[PDB]
RNA sequence: CUACAAGUAGUCAGAGCCCGUUAACGGGUGAUGGCGUGCCUUUUGUAGAAUGAACCGGCGAGUUACGAUCUCGUGCAAGGU
RNA sequence: GAGUCUUGGAGGUAGAGCACUGAUUGGACUAGGGGCCGGUUACCGAAUUCAGUCAAACUCCGAAUGCCAAUGACUUAUCCUUGGGAGUCAGACUGCGAGUGAUAAGAUCCGUAGUCGAAAGGGAAACAGCCCAGACCGCCAGCUAAGGUCCCAAAGUAUACGUUAAGUGGAAAAGGAUGUGGAGUUGCUUAGACAACCGGUCGAGUGACUCUGCGCCGAAAAUGUACCGGGGCUAAACGUAUCACCGAAGCUGCGGACUGUUC
RNA sequence: ACUGGGGCGGUCGCCUCCUAAAAGGUAACGGAGGCGCCCAAAGGUUCCCUCAGAAUGGUUGGAAAUCAUUCGCAGAGUGUAAAGGCACAAGGGAGCUUGACUGCGAGACCUACAAGUCGAGCAGGGACGAAAGUCGGGCUUAGUGAUCCGGUGGUUCCGCAUGGAAGGGCCAUCGCUCAACGGAUAAAAGCUACCCCGGGGAUAACAGGCUUAUCUCCCCCAAGAGUCCACAUCGACGGGGAGGUUUGGCACCUCGAUGUCGGCUCAUCGCAUCCUGGGGCUGUAGUCGGUCCCAAGGGUUGGGCUGUUCGCCCAUUAAAGCGGU
RNA sequence: UGGUGGCGAUAGCGAAGAGGUCACACCCGUUCCCAUACCGAACACGGAAGUUAAGCUCUUCAGCGCCGAUGGUAGUCGGGGGUUUCCCCCUGUGAGAGUAGGACGCCGCCAA
């Protein structure tokens, strides 16, 4: 499950998702990849769903990049507390995808296994996506 | 009706705000003793006709024109002109 | 030259500097009409009320 | 005027009927039409499902003294009392 | 004094970037460590290097605005001082920028603009805070705003070209689908395709893919139809365009009162 | 005292950063840290200087002590937190010193006030320097506390008939974790279900409202399970909703009273259907079932235990529904 | 040439050449002033046998660094709209990156 090894703050502002990706919006390691069409936080659970999906389709053949890391923490308070007496204690790891982030990228498999194992994967976020090609 | 505990911050801290930066505007007139600009360090340096305090407060040694100006590559000067007289 | 500048929206519910530039070219009452001088003084606060008033060109 | 009507009770529009005045582009009543959630207090906000008053009448709350100060007025004025 | 134009300036946000700090992906590359003999391995690896991500407390950069001034110009009438008298120190919602919260709350807490408060009128069925707009009085005059024009209900059963068949309009998601409109790419086809029917027989198309408009399913709550205000509507819905008209206590007209200024 | 009711926990003044929306300012029991000093040089001045780290060589000696060379915007240092600064250094070294001066102070910043900050320049008398000049502590910004009262030193001041004195004044300075840090007193903890008054829906507990984290229900993808076979049945990792019966969040109505659990009596509504009616699929031979669809017409038991809701149990039943009011 | 200034590295690094009578250096000494936490290395005082090797001066170069448009894009003031964690439209404005390009110095004063 990905997390940074360490952290500068571990409690950190929710921040906002507006504007299409600074980077990585082109197929760049890969032949195939799969885009962003919405703004979300991708989780590191999610990713770890998404990862495997695609991965098992290919047989673990090929090779898999996955091109948003889940730096940014998040955090909750337990359940059924007041407002207030301080901000809660880190949760969980997410990634800040905006429209236009290339998430995976796959090489060494055919494009109808590619798309597949994209679509497996899609299914497993929270963002309609669609799938690209480098060029 | 219950009610569950809840922790404490350690934080809640902050020292008064120093209304740093400019007092007076480029091309206005001052008197000698104006506090041109306050800072911690030289974020703008002392030009003609004026003075570093202690605590990097810039002030003008004469009545005159305040020019904040560009001092070589990177650096940023403040300075006093007299009026034409 | 000289332009007929007339207040065709209400300055209620507009921010107080729209309001203010509004009241400054003579316009105290919706549908009144004032007459200036075309310049780059007084089209400019034209410009900055625009969706307030209508302009013809005398 | 009123027994097919949904009403903070009025208001504006309005026939009909009955009157006739401090004589006025009058008075009474009101089919029907439009609009319309009392008053007060307290509130971010009250038709309020917040508060107060059954109704009517009477009574019922910034005063006076002595000081201070300001404005205005008057008398006299480097004096005034 | 203020507005606007012009000119100068301070400042590190939005954006962006990786030059620093921190995080971080892949490749090349190995110092070193770990399995396995001073010897070797698909086990991890610091540095280096190539490429690639990210940041409230990163910045080699860096706006729009806002702010401080100067200078006249055009405009406007405020502004300052002293003294007398207060009230206020529960705010609300809306839009935009943040925090807290679960990027919940008609939540809370700041910033910023508005309206309510302390604002009646028109619209949003009704509806402090939304849209339009500021009520000195009178009028059985007129023009407009938002919002509207089939009937309730004032004004178009307007005009033109399209779209929708779901009462969608007139509440909802992932996702699912030969719904239907418009574009475009492309495989194959009278050297006879595609379907049917023993690779050959039969006579014009047939099959993918992308983008996009409007619809469809997903869609279950408690007194009674019960998110169109109702009737009802296939336009009386949606898109585009055009012109008429209605529509307020806005503006104008006519008459009256008062306040202020100037003469 | 603050307080997303109060209690309990935590906090209370000062400094630095972020939040803070490119002037300044700006909140929350928002996010991070510091301070209540230290230094007689770690101050002043004159003169000289350059750091981290790495590579390579070298006795002891290593990864790393001291030495040498080379590369080296700083990757160091700057008493201390952080930020802004700083390599003509504000960093390092040495000599001489005490300006870590007295009287002040045009003019500014900051600001409700009280305070707080900067300051050229003038005079006195100095330190360093050949001179120019710099010096009224420290790279800058924390390191502090009003008044009253009292102590100590100084004093061309006052001295209750006069001379003194007592005592006061003025200048200097000392005594506060007065830290709840603008300090109520020199001096202060609890219980009240025996309680009372004034107030508040400004503020909690019931019910309502908004929200829907939690809860109940329904879905998407399909890895697996199911001999084989994802989809009879079940469905991981993940994803999307609906509902508003749970626990809560918020504090909007009600504190000049909205009686508060369960039961009894009387129901009525929803359908996410417990039974009965009609069906599709089945890992449906039959009898039984499973699962999904339609369907709310009617029906849906009596007891033991417990205030109980619920639950477990006995015995039945076609069935012993789940929820709202 | 040497001294001494001003100008954002367009001035700098790096690389390859060229030059020295005078000037500037290195260079040669430590008696003297002065000097090194040790060292005449440096600083200081003196000298001229040597040398352009280095500094210095002058050419050439775009590898690094620097400067840098236009257009487009992001963002955004104002005004509207929507399917409202966000998005779209319109009059303005307008980066950063990237790039075309510039650039291996420009301007004084004094002395010889
Ligand atoms: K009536
Ligand atoms: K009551
Ligand atoms: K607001
Ligand atoms: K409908
Ligand atoms: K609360
Ligand atoms: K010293
Ligand atoms: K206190
Ligand atoms: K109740
Ligand atoms: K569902
Ligand atoms: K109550
Ligand atoms: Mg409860
Ligand atoms: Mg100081
Ligand atoms: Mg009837
Ligand atoms: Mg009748
Ligand atoms: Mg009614
Ligand atoms: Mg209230
Ligand atoms: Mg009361
Ligand atoms: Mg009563
Ligand atoms: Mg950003
Ligand atoms: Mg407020
Ligand atoms: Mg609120
Ligand atoms: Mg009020
Ligand atoms: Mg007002
Ligand atoms: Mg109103
Ligand atoms: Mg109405
Ligand atoms: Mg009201
Ligand atoms: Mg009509
Ligand atoms: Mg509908
Ligand atoms: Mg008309
Ligand atoms: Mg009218
Ligand atoms: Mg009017
Ligand atoms: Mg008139
Ligand atoms: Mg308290
Ligand atoms: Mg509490
Ligand atoms: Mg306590
Ligand atoms: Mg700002
Ligand atoms: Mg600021
Ligand atoms: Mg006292
Ligand atoms: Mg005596
Ligand atoms: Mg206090
Ligand atoms: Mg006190
Ligand atoms: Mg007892
Ligand atoms: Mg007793
Ligand atoms: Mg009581
Ligand atoms: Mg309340
Ligand atoms: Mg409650
Ligand atoms: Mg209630
Ligand atoms: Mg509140
Ligand atoms: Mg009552
Ligand atoms: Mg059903
Ligand atoms: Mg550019």
């Amino acid at each position: 499950m990905l997390l940074p090894k360490r952290v500068k703050y571990r409690r950190e502002h929710r921040g906002k998702m507006r504007g299409r990706a600074k980077g990585g919006t082109e197929v760049h390691f890969g032949e195939f990849g799969i885009q962003a069409l919405e703004a979300s936080w991708i989780t590191n659970r999610q990713i770890e769903a998404a990862r495997i999906a695609m991965t098992r389709y290919m047989k673990r053949g090929g090779k898999v990049w996955i091109k948003i890391f889940p730096s940014k923490p998040y955090t909750a308070k337990p359940l059924e507390v007041r407002m207030g007496s301080g901000k809660g204690a880190p949760e969980g790891w997410v990634a800040v995808v905006k429209p236009g982030k290339v998430l995976f990228e796959i090489s060494g498999v055919s494009e109808e296994v590619a798309r597949e194992a994209l679509r497996l994967a899609s299914h497993k976020l929270p963002i309609k996506t669609k799938f690209v090609k480098r060029e | 009706a219950s009610k569950k505990g809840v922790g404490s911050t350690k934080n809640g801290r902050d020292s008064e705000a120093k209304r740093l930066g400019a007092k007076r505007a480029d091309g206005q007139f001052v008197t000698g003793g104006s506090i041109l600009y306050r800072q911690r360090g030289t974020k703008i340096y002392p030009g003609e006709n004026v003075g570093r305090g202690g605590d990097d407060t810039l002030f003008a040694k004469i009545d005159g024109t305040v020019k904040f100006e560009r001092f070589g590559r990177d650096r940023k000067k403040v300075s006093v002109y007299p009026v034409a007289q | 030259a000289k332009l007929e500048i007339t207040l065709k929206r209400s300055v209620i519910g507009r921010p107080e500097d729209q309001r203010v530039t509004v009241r400054t070219l003579g316009l105290k009452k919706t549908n009144q009409t004032v007459v200036h001088e075309d310049n780059a003084a007084i089209r400019g606060m034209i410009n900055k009320v625009s969706h307030l008033v209508s302009v013809k060109e005398q």
